[PDB]
RNA sequence: CACAAACGCGUCUCAGAGAUAAUUAAUGAUUUAAUCUUAACCUAAUUAACUCAUAAUAAAUCCAGCCCUAGAACAGGGCACA
C-alpha cells in the first residue's frame, strides 16, 4: 500500500471502495496502485 | 413478485420463473398530486428509525434495500430511508430480515449489546483514548445529519453530536 | 395531622425504597433520576445538612442500551499508581467483565462531590438481572417509570396494526425480491 | 385558607372578606452586627457596627366574613 | 464408614499433604547425570474439616489439612476445643487445599507419603528463609 | 390495605426452653473488637464506617451542653 | 370499613397505639386544626 | 471579612434552597418548576418563593391547588396558540386590572 | 569458609484461555453484474499489550519465662514424648 492524502486513479482499472471507515484504491492488474487514505 | 425455481431431475436442469400476486398501493392517498411516495402520503419530515412499518416496505426479504428506480423515491428521501434502514438493523429491530444460516446459529457468541441511533458501524470505530478538554472536544456522533430536518414538537434542535 | 411529636418527625424523615427497571434504558437517563432520589432532591424538606436520603434498587443492568456508537468509543480509564499502570478499557469491554460497572460509574460521577457521596452510594443497590434477595424485595414501595420508551420490533406488531398502516407504494409485479 | 378550603387573591383579598389583627409587643434593637471591608496590601480597613431597630408583633385572630359572590 | 469414592474424571484435583523438610541428598540417573533431591517427611497428616463448594469459592470445595503434632499446653482455647471434638492432637500448621467435589475425603482420614507415586511432578509452598532488614 | 402481620415473631418472642425448668433470659454476647463492630453497624444502617469512630477531647468539649430548643 | 384515624410509628405495635391516639383526639374535639381559643373581650 | 461576604451570600443561598423545595414539591404533581411559576403569575398570584416553600412543606393540600391552578392555566395557554388566536381569553386567563 | 551459618563461581524452577491493529478471504445490497460490509446476518485467517483461569494468603481473644534456621523495637514459631 501507499498512505496518501488524496486518492487518484493511476489506471482505468482502479476502483474505489470504502472499508473500515477509509477509502482504499484497490487495483487488480497493477498492485503498485494500491493507495490508502490517512 | 417473481421467483426463480431451479430443479435437478436426472442430469437435466430446469429453470423457470413464477409470478406471485403482489399487494397494491392503498386506494386514497391524502395528497394525490405528489410525485414521490413519501411526500404523497404527507410522510415528509415525519418518520424516524423507529417507524418499522414504513421501513419494511422498501427493503428486500434478506435485509437489502430496493433500488431507487423501482420504488420511485426522490434522491433526497432515498438517502434518508437508506440511513434509517441501516440504523434500524443495528438497533435490533427487523429480526425476520436476516439471512438464514443453519450452521452459524449454533455457535453462539457474546450476548448482543443493545444499541440505537448508531450512525457508524460497530466494527469501524476506534476508541477515543484522548478525549480532550472543552476547547477541543472529540464528540461521539449519535444519529445522522440526514434526519436533522424532521419536525421538532419541542422546538429545540436535535443534538446530533454528543 | 394531630400526630404526637415523636411519630410525626419519624414519618416526615422516613426512608423510601424505589425500584428502577433497566431493560434497554441508557445509563445516563437511568442515572439522572437515580441521582435525584439518592440526594433527596424530591423531598420538599430537602437540606444538605440533614441526612435525608432514599434507597434505589436498579435491576436488569446487563441490558442497558448505550445510544449511538458509545459502546466502542467511550473509554473508562484508571491508574493503579505504579509506573506503567495506566489502563484504558473500552465501554464494551468493561460491561463484559463487570455488568454493573457502567451504571455505577455513571451515578458515582453525577452525585455532589462532597464527602456525603460515599455515604449515599452505599444506599444504591445494583443487580445484573432480576435476581433480588427476598429481604430487598420486601423493602420496596413504588417503581419509577422508565425514562425511555422502548421501541417495539417488527415481529411484535399485531396483524391489526400491519393492516391499519397504509401501503405507501405499489411495487411492479415482474420484479424479483 | 383552612383544612377544607382556600381563597386566592388577584393579587389581594378585599378588606370586607378577611380581617387580620395584630398586637405590638416589643420595640427593641437588634444585636450588634459587624460589617468590615478589607483589601490586601493596601492598608484599608473599615469597621462599623450596625444596630437595626426591630419590632415584634403578635397576631391574635384571623376572621373570614361569609360574604362571597 | 467413609464417604463414597467416585471414579477418576478429567479435570479432577486431588488432596495434597503437609510434610517436613529434612535435608538434601545427591541422586544419580541411569544416563550418568547427577541430581539433588530434598527429603520431605510426612510426620502427622490428617484432614481436619471440609467446606462445601458454595461456601468457600463457588467453584471447588476446600479441604483442610493439618501439620505435625504439637503440645496442648501452648495453644488457644478455641484451637484446643476444635480438636477435642474431632479427637486429634493439635497441629502446628494448617493449610487450605482446593479440591473438586469428586475427590472429597471424610475429615479425620490419615494421609501418608504413598499418596504421591514416583514419576509425578509436584509443587512446594512454604515460607522462605527470612534474612531480616 | 393489607391485614396487620400480628403474629410475625409469634414463637421467636415467646419461646419456652423446657417445661421442667424456668425460662432463661441469657442474652449471649460476643463483644467484638472495634474493627468488626463498626463494619457490622455500617452494614446495619446502610452508612459508611468512618463516622462510627469517636473523636478527640477538643471536639467533645466544644459542643454546647444546652442547645437552644424551639417549639 | 370507614377510615377514622391513621398513625405512623417505628413498629406496628407503636404505630397502632398512635392510631388510637389520633382517633381519641378527633373524638374529643382536641385536634390540632381546632378553632383557636378565643381571647377577645366578652 | 468572611462574616460580611457570607451575609451577602446568605440571601442567595436561602433563595436557592427555596427553589429546590418548590421544584421538589412541583415534580411530585407532574409539573416542572419553570411551568409552575410563569403559569401562576399569569393568574395574578403574587406569592414569593419564600412562602411557596412553606406552603409546600406545611400545606400539602393547598400546594396541590396552586399546582392544579398552574396546570389549568398552562393548558389554556396552549389552546389559544393551537387555535386561530381569536379565541376569547380562558375562564382563568382573564386579566383583572384594578383602577 | 578457624561458629553449628552466610555466600557464588555452584544447584533448582519458570505456564494455559480470551482478546485484538494493519492486512487477507467468504456470502451480499444500495447499483437484481461486480464489490472483505462507518450496509445488515453469519463466519474464517490473524502483532504486542491487556484481562482472566489458576496458584499464594486463611483458626478472633495460651502467652509470665526460656529457646529459635523469627527478629532493629514491637511482632512470629516452638517449650507432651526430646
Ligand atoms: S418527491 Fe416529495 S418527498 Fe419525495
Ligand atoms: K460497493
Ligand atoms: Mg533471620
Ligand atoms: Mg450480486
Ligand atoms: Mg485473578
Ligand atoms: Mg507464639
Ligand atoms: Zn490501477
Amino acid at each position: 500500500f501507499k498512505t496518501k492524502g488524496v486518492l487518484k486513479k493511476r489506471c482505468r482499472d482502479c476502483y474505489l471502495v470504502k472499508r473500515r471507515g477509509r477509502w482504499f484504491i484497490y487495483c487488480k492488474t497493477n498492485p503498485k496502485h494500491k493507495q490508502r487514505q490517512m | 413478485f417473481r421467483e426463480v425455481v431451479e430443479i435437478l431431475d436426472g442430469k437435466t436442469t430446469i429453470i423457470e420463473g413464477r409470478i406471485t400476486e403482489t399487494p397494491q398501493e392503498s386506494p386514497n392517498p391524502p395528497n394525490p398530486t405528489g410525485q414521490c411516495p413519501i411526500c404523497r402520503w404527507n410522510l415528509k419530515h415525519k418518520y424516524n428509525y423507529e417507524d418499522v412499518l414504513l421501513l419494511s416496505q422498501f427493503i428486500r426479504p434478506h435485509g437489502g434495500m430496493l433500488p431507487r428506480r423501482i420504488t420511485g423515491l426522490c434522491q433526497e428521501e432515498h438517502l434518508k430511508i437508506e440511513e434509517c434502514v441501516k440504523m434500524a438493523h443495528r438497533a435490533g429491530l427487523l429480526p425476520n430480515h436476516r439471512p438464514k444460516l443453519p450452521e452459524g446459529f449454533v455457535p453462539k457468541s457474546k450476548p448482543r449489546l443493545n444499541r440505537y441511533l448508531t450512525r457508524w458501524s460497530p466494527r469501524s470505530v476506534k476508541p477515543i483514548y484522548n478525549k480532550g478538554h472543552r476547547w477541543n472536544k472529540v464528540r461521539m456522533p449519535v444519529g445522522s445529519p440526514l434526519l436533522k430536518d424532521n419536525v421538532s414538537y419541542s422546538g429545540r434542535p436535535l443534538l446530533l453530536y454528543h | 395531622s394531630s400526630f404526637s411529636k415523636a411519630p410525626q418527625q419519624w414519618a416526615t424523615f422516613a426512608r423510601v425504597w424505589y425500584l428502577l427497571d433497566g431493560k434497554m434504558q441508557p445509563p445516563g437517563k437511568l442515572a439522572a433520576m437515580a441521582s435525584v432520589k439518592l440526594q433527596g432532591l424530591h423531598k420538599p424538606v430537602y437540606h444538605q445538612l440533614s441526612d435525608c436520603g432514599d434507597h434505589v434498587v436498579i435491576m436488569n443492568t446487563r441490558h442497558i442500551a448505550f445510544s449511538g456508537n458509545k459502546w466502542e468509543q467511550k473509554v473508562y480509564s484508571s491508574h493503579t499508581g505504579y509506573p506503567g499502570g495506566f489502563r484504558q478499557v473500552t465501554a464494551a469491554q468493561l460491561h463484559q467483565k463487570d455488568p454493573v460497572a457502567i451504571v455505577k460509574l455513571a451515578i458515582y460521577g453525577m452525585l455532589p462531590k462532597n464527602l456525603h457521596r460515599r455515604t449515599m452510594m452505599q444506599r444504591l443497590h445494583l443487580f445484573p438481572d432480576e435476581d433480588i434477595p427476598e429481604d430487598i424485595l420486601k423493602n420496596l414501595v413504588e417503581e419509577l417509570p422508565q425514562p425511555r420508551k422502548v421501541p417495539r420490533r417488527l415481529d411484535e406488531y399485531t396483524q391489526e396494526e400491519i393492516e391499519a398502516f397504509p401501503r405507501v407504494w405499489s411495487p411492479p409485479e415482474d420484479y424479483r425480491l | 385558607g383552612a383544612d377544607n378550603f382556600t381563597l386566592l387573591g388577584k393579587p389581594l383579598l378585599g378588606k370586607e372578606l378577611v380581617r387580620v389583627e395584630a398586637t405590638v409587643i416589643e420595640k427593641t434593637e437588634s444585636w450588634p452586627k459587624i460589617n468590615m471591608k478589607f483589601q490586601k496590601r493596601k492598608n484599608y480597613q473599615r469597621k462599623r457596627i450596625t444596630v437595626n431597630p426591630q419590632t415584634v408583633l403578635r397576631i391574635n385572630s384571623i376572621e373570614i366574613a361569609p360574604c362571597l359572590c | 464408614e467413609p464417604w463414597p469414592i467416585h471414579p477418576w474424571e478429567p479435570g479432577s484435583s486431588r488432596v495434597g499433604l503437609i510434610a517436613l523438610k529434612l535435608g538434601m541428598m545427591p541422586l544419580w540417573t541411569k544416563d550418568g547425570q547427577k541430581h539433588v533431591v530434598t527429603l520431605l517427611q510426612v510426620q502427622d497428616c490428617h484432614v481436619l474439616k471440609y467446606t462445601p463448594k458454595e461456601n468457600h469459592n463457588g467453584r471447588m470445595a476446600a479441604l483442610t489439612v493439618g501439620g505435625k503434632t504439637v503440645s496442648h499446653f501452648h495453644k488457644s482455647a478455641s484451637i484446643l476445643e476444635f480438636y477435642q471434638e474431632l479427637g486429634l492432637p493439635p497441629k502446628q500448621k494448617v493449610k487450605i487445599f482446593n479440591v473438586t467435589e469428586n475427590a472429597v475425603i471424610k475429615p479425620g482420614t490419615p494421609l501418608y507419603a504413598a499418596h504421591f507415586r514416583p514419576g509425578q511432578y509436584v509443587d512446594v509452598t512454604a515460607k522462605t528463609i527470612g534474612k531480616g532488614f | 390495605t393489607k391485614p396487620i402481620p400480628r403474629p410475625d415473631p409469634v414463637h421467636n418472642i415467646e419461646e419456652t426452653h423446657d417445661l421442667v425448668l424456668k425460662t432463661r433470659l441469657e442474652e449471649k454476647g460476643e463483644h467484638l473488637e472495634q474493627g468488626p463492630m463498626i463494619e457490622q453497624l455500617s452494614k446495619m444502617f446502610f452508612t459508611t464506617k468512618h463516622r462510627w469512630y469517636p473523636r478527640g477531647q477538643y471536639h467533645r468539649r466544644r459542643r454546647k451542653p444546652n442547645p437552644p430548643k424551639d417549639r | 370499613r370507614k377510615l377514622i384515624a391513621e398513625g405512623p410509628g417505628e413498629t406496628v405495635l407503636v404505630a397502632e397505639e398512635e392510631a388510637a391516639r389520633v382517633a381519641l383526639r378527633k373524638l374529643f374535639g382536641f385536634t390540632e386544626n381546632r378553632r383557636p381559643w378565643d381571647y377577645s373581650k366578652p | 471579612v468572611k462574616c460580611t461576604r457570607a451575609r451577602r451570600l446568605k440571601k442567595r443561598s436561602l433563595r436557592t434552597l427555596w427553589i429546590n423545595r418548590i421544584t421538589a414539591a412541583s415534580q411530585e404533581h407532574g409539573l416542572k418548576y419553570p411551568a409552575f411559576i410563569i403559569n401562576l403569575i399569569k393568574c395574578q398570584v403574587e406569592l414569593n418563593r419564600k412562602v411557596l416553600a412553606d406552603l409546600a412543606i406545611y400545606e400539602p393540600k393547598t400546594f396541590k391547588s396552586l399546582a392544579a391552578l398552574a396546570k389549568r392555566r398552562r393548558e389554556e395557554g396552549f389552546a389559544a396558540a393551537l387555535g386561530d388566536g381569536k379565541e376569547p381569553d380562558g375562564i382563568f386567563s382573564r386579566v383583572v386590572q384594578h383602577r
